[PDB]
RNA sequence: GUCUACGGCCAUACCACCCUGAACGCGCCCGAUCUCGUCUGAUCUCGGAAGCUAAGCAGGGUCGGGCCUGGUUAGUACUUGGAUGGGAGACCGCCUGGGAAUACCGGGUGCUGUAGGCU
RNA sequence: GCUCAGGGAGGACAGAAACCUCCCGUGGAGCAGAAGGGCAAAAGCUCGCUUGAUCUUGAUUUUCAGUACGAAUACAGACCGU
């Protein structure tokens, strides 16, 4: 039987990086939580005060409140069968908004633009969109010369 | 021999401290707990009041910081006296006042609150504080980085926090460091307060070196010889200059001068004629070896 | 010929006395460097205790004075009468600070008082010149360059030039 | 071009020597009557403007050490899935896809806001 | 406010080791204790002042039946420190 501990098995997870101990960095600090927002969570050995338990550690969740240090923040999280979806409070330092919740809302510009310009002139914009189709066609024109002719090579040992 | 200390080893594994450090001059510990929001603020700029007291002179900015770094909403320094009948007297606990109120008086002209808040008009020399009335736009409420300056009871940082709060600031302040605070019994002195702010502190060193001899007169106070500045007209004088920064407080400039075209500075030498500096110097050690032998 | 900024002025004079005991012997090696200097020197204290000399933990030891500008020529030329204008070719450091001392205090200048006594003494010279200081200010610190750090060869030629000295190997 | 005040990213920015600084900055500097602190106006606080680019700082320099980014190592090591494949075992062949790191050889050597100037 | 483990070259008796200096130094020290993380104008050395180690209703994390204790996170209201 293994240990109950807090922070047991988080020997290289809330470590820092080569050549990066030291400072928090001062940006970190100063961009606006919103309610709502998507936001990826990642512990931070350097301030002991406000980690989220190892297991929330590389997962991903929406905030529900904001004050002077926190957000409060409702991610998923298994369990034997089911999922308990739960709310933990985290200091800012031990997360990032959300990464791929602004390639959404700049195609969203790209989709309500080109429904509304291109229709009063008359033509049809496709803006759904279809995973690699299956090429076609092409010619391989020879410049003269020529491919070559790839013999394979002989044993040799090399120790 | 010894060990040789700074080896591949040492610098593999170095990491170097943020760059401001290094040069040394930002405190990052203070900054952090300075320039910051508490997040249920959002955006609603955290305002501070920079000083900073160079060799010769004086310097004011005022400050919210961004993340793609801070912003000077507005400084006035002390390099600008000359346009205020002040001859001399440019470093001083004195001249940090008027550096200081012309701060105030400056931002207060940028945003339409000229008429609300004038602060003071006679310099008393005590606690004063700003209130905020209503039907009217309100008060200025930033605060004091100090920068490195160790902050003892008779400093001139000091001295201009309280030229912007006579102006017309609400700074949250103390009187225990303002020169005249007996720390000994424990009370706040009024006129001894108000003679380093006027400038009679800078008065008794030309009657009690003119007095004794006229040795060390000459190196001192050769300035005010130099543009008749005497003792009679000391507190004559500094009540003129805190007039004309309440009648005309607004910043004007040069216009930017025309430009020759030229080079100072050095060009960094090129990859091929670095290359051109080392088939040369190869070359010329070979042949005077055989000139040699 | 050379530029006005390099003038290798004297910075400051350390003198200190060491002792070894706890009572009446440790009060008066602090009133024969008062006599002559003019300001009061502190005691100090330990590092660890081995008994073979016997002191032991914050046990106090030696008192050292400190004095610089107009007081560093009075009190070092009376020592050079003691020391006969000399050193040895093993006296300097390698950065340039000259060190030498003395078997008493008499024949300073300083008059035999019956129950404060004569005690020997430790003197050290520390060279310089203007901007050395840079590196100790709080503020915007730096190094001191190379062409401006002083070597064991500029304290050499300092000495016996000026005052007609000499200095010999071994 | 360049520099000051406050910065964001934190070595393409650090370290060792060496060659250049014109105007305005910024500094070494000279004081200790008052404010403030020292065993010592050295530092810390304060007043000044006789002296010089020697230094801190800036630009450049170096078959320089590091740091950052390519090429070799290499489709070599490892691998998901597979067949009643070989072999006494150890372990190793082919099937269907995912693919690492030195040594050795290249080149680069800080960008960039907010606000006052100077050529 | 101040910077260490340790290293080199100097100095009266003083020596391997008493204490004073100048230069080199990414922490090789230190932070009550097992061991891992974490920290350099500090979380470490030294002074100054003090007692948020005070009273009080809820949310949440951890072990989990998503019950108890134990211990932990993020707020609100007193009166206080510096």
């Amino acid at each position: 039987t293994n240990t109950k501990g807090k922070r047991r098995g988080t020997r290289y997870m809330f470590s820092r990086p080569f050549r990066k101990h030291g400072v928090v960095p001062l940006a970190t600090y100063m961009r606006i939580y919103k309610k709502g927002d998507i936001v990826d969570i990642k512990g931070m050995g350097t301030v002991q005060k406000g980690m989220p338990h190892k297991c929330y550690h590389g997962k991903t969740g929406r905030v529900y409140n904001v004050t002077q240090h926190a957000v409060g923040i409702v991610v998923n999280k298994q369990v034997k069968g089911k999922i308990l979806a739960k709310r933990i409070n985290v200091r800012i330092e031990h997360i990032k908004h959300s990464k791929s919740r602004d390639s959404f809302l700049k195609r969203v510009k790209e989709n309500d633009q080109k429904k509304k310009e291109a229709k009063e002139k008359g033509t049809w914009v496709q803006l759904k969109r279809q995973p690699a189709p299956p090429r076609e066609a092409h010619f391989v024109r020879t410049n003269g010369k020529e491919p070559e002719l790839l013999e394979p090579i002989p044993y040799e040992f090399m120790a | 021999f010894v060990k040789v200390v700074k080896n591949k080893a040492y610098f593999k594994r170095y990491q170097v401290k943020f760059r401001r450090r290094r040069e040394g001059k930002t405190d990052y510990y203070a900054r952090k707990r300075l320039v910051i929001q508490d997040k249920n603020k959002y955006n609603t700029p955290k305002y501070r009041m920079i000083v900073r007291v160079t060799n010769r002179d004086i310097i004011c900015q005022i400050a919210y910081a961004r993340i793609e770094g801070d912003m000077i909403v507005c400084a006035a320094y002390a390099h600008e006296l000359p346009k205020y009948g002040v001859k001399v007297g440019l470093t001083n606990y004195a001249a940090a006042y008027c550096t200081g109120l012309l701060l105030a008086r400056r931002l207060l002209n940028r945003f339409g609150m000229d008429k609300i808040y004038e602060g003071q008009v006679e310099v008393t020399g005590d606690e004063y504080n700003v209130e905020s009335i209503d039907g009217q736009p309100g008060a200025f409420t930033c605060y004091l980085d100090a920068g490195l300056a160790r902050t003892t009871t008779g400093n001139k940082v000091f001295g201009a926090l309280k030229g912007a709060v006579d102006g017309g600031l609400s700074i949250p302040h103390s009187t225990k460091r303002f020169p005249g605070y007996d720390s000994e019994s424990k009370e706040f002195n009024a006129e001894v307060h108000r003679k380093h702010i006027m400038g009679q502190n800078v008065a008794d060193y030309m009657r009690y070196l003119m007095e004794e001899d006229e040795d060390a007169y000459k190196k001192q106070f050769s300035q005010y010889i130099k543009n008749n500045v005497t003792p009679d007209m000391m507190e004559e004088m500094y009540k003129k200059a805190h007039a004309a920064i309440r009648e005309n407080p607004v910043y004007e400039k040069k216009p930017k001068r025309e430009v020759k075209k030229k080079r100072w500075n050095r060009p960094k030498m090129s990859l091929a004629q670095k290359k051109d500096r080392v088939a040369q110097k190869k070359a010329s050690f070979l042949r005077a070896q055989e000139r040699a032998a | 010929k050379e530029n006005p900024m390099r003038e290798l002025r004297i910075r400051k004079l350390c003198l200190n006395i060491c002792v070894g005991e706890s009572g009446d012997r440790l009060t008066r090696a602090a009133k024969v460097l008062e006599q002559l200097t003019g300001q009061t020197p502190v005691f100090s204290k330990a590092r660890y205790t081995v008994r073979s000399f016997g002191i032991r933990r914050n046990e106090k030891i030696a008192v050292h004075c400190t004095v610089r500008g107009a007081k560093a020529e009075e009190i070092l030329e009376k020592g050079l009468k003691v020391r006969e204008y000399e050193l040895r070719k093993n006296n300097f450091s390698d950065t340039g600070n000259f060190g030498f001392g003395i078997q008493e205090h008499i024949d300073l200048g300083i008059k035999y008082d019956p129950s404060i006594g004569i005690y020997g003494l430790d003197f050290y010279v520390v060279l310089g010149r203007p901007g050395f200081s840079i590196a100790d200010k709080k503020r915007r610190t730096g190094c001191i360059g190379a062409k401006h750090r002083i070597s064991k060869e500029e304290a050499m030629r300092w000495f016996q030039q000026k005052y007609d000295g000499i200095i010999l190997p071994g």
